């Protein structure tokens, strides 16, 4: 009984209109942020049922959120498309009551229900950063000349190939890998978004503070196949790969 | 000689009225010296005692001087129209952020 709705985002128009969807999206805080408040505490409902307070995250709640960013439903109209799951009951009049501007069609919701079995044949889009722990040697400065110390920094580099190896059959082998220790096993998957993805992030008299937030996503589509039903059950509303309250682990049960 | 506020005009001659001075023993009143019947010998009911009276002038900057304010005078309530370039505006901007 999972809770499967559709926000619509306009991304189009006129230019001169300035459009805060457009911005909105345009960071991953953004829609993570205004997803996150979609999901209120109970006692705010009660004290303020109007949505019209200085919010703090520590009176709301915590829950292993995630959403996916999609869009072009074509049919003569460019449009853009959430599409967003988690386990409590969302609300969506109390969530955009004052940001119509947002939207450029009500948001619709229905009851979804998943079903698995053993040996069949599914279809899905996942989105999967490309994260590989590695040590790396540390390049700073670069005034002019390189300058390292032997200190090897850790952190995870996006993922290379070699140059004998195009980049389609390099990410099938990495699902092909990834496949056998979630749970399934496929046989053929079509590369279809390689690209870079980017973001800010505030913290806290205080100040601001701006840094580019990385994340080589990979989205991918086309023709699964599963090896038990039991272990895709744990699976949706958690997230396989990695930034997964980052939107970055929706499996799509479309089964054909 | 105190100023009430900051630009008045000033009398540049000030008059003074002194009780007469007899000076030596004798010395008949001179002829500038007025009557005035107000030295008091009963008070109920009053009984005045006629008097000499004399007037000198003086001059004010040279032997009186002025005073300061010593104070304001209009109410001018308090000050709008915060500015936006100093340095404790930035401050709590960005704290209330």
């Amino acid at each position: 009984m999972i809770y499967l709705s559709r926000l619509l985002i306009d991304t189009g128009g006129n230019p001169d209109r300035p459009r805060p969807g457009r911005k909105w999206l345009d960071n991953i805080y953004n829609v993570h942020r205004r997803l996150s408040m979609a999901f209120p505490s109970g006692l705010r409902r009660e004290q303020d049922p109007h949505f019209l307070k200085p919010f703090s995250p520590n009176d709301f709640q915590k829950t292993p959120f995630l959403f996916r960013v999609d869009n072009n439903i074509d049919g003569n109209d460019k449009r853009a498309i959430i599409i967003v799951q988690s386990v409590l009951e969302p609300d969506w009049d109390y969530c955009f009551q004052n940001a119509l501007d947002f939207l450029a069609a009500p948001p619709e919701t229905k009851e979804y229900n998943p079903e698995f079995k053993a040996g069949q044949l599914l279809r899905f889009r996942l989105r999967v950063n490309a994260s590989v722990r590695r040590h790396i040697p540390e390049m700073v400065q670069q005034d002019g000349q390189t300058i390292e110390t032997g200190k090897i920094l850790h952190k995870r580099v996006s993922l290379t190939w070699d140059a004998s190896s195009t980049p389609d059959q390099a990410l099938a082998d990495w699902l092909a890998a990834k496949s056998p220790k979630l749970g399934f096993t496929l046989q053929r998957c079509e590369l279809l978004q390689l690209g870079w993805v980017y973001g800010s992030k505030p913290e806290p008299w205080r100040e601001h503070k701006y840094n580019p937030l990385r994340f080589r996503a990979a989205l991918l589509e086309g023709v699964l196949e599963v090896d038990d039903p039991k272990l895709f059950l744990k699976t949706l509303s958690s997230g396989i790969g990695k930034a997964k309250s980052f939107g970055f682990g929706l499996l799509s049960v479309l089964p054909i | 000689l105190q100023k009430r506020w900051h630009n008045e005009p000033l009398p540049q001659i000030l008059p003074c009225v002194m009780d007469w001075i007899p000076g030596y023993d004798g010395e008949h009143a001179p002829d500038d010296a007025e009557i005035h019947y107000d030295l008091p010998v009963s008070f109920q009911p009053p009984r005045h005692l006629p008097r000499f009276v004399i007037r000198r002038e003086l001059v004010v900057g040279e032997d009186v001087q002025v005073s300061r304010e010593t104070g304001t005078s209009v109410w001018r309530p308090k000050g709008t129209r915060a500015d936006y370039n100093n340095s404790e505006y930035k401050k709590v901007r960005a704290e209330r952020l």
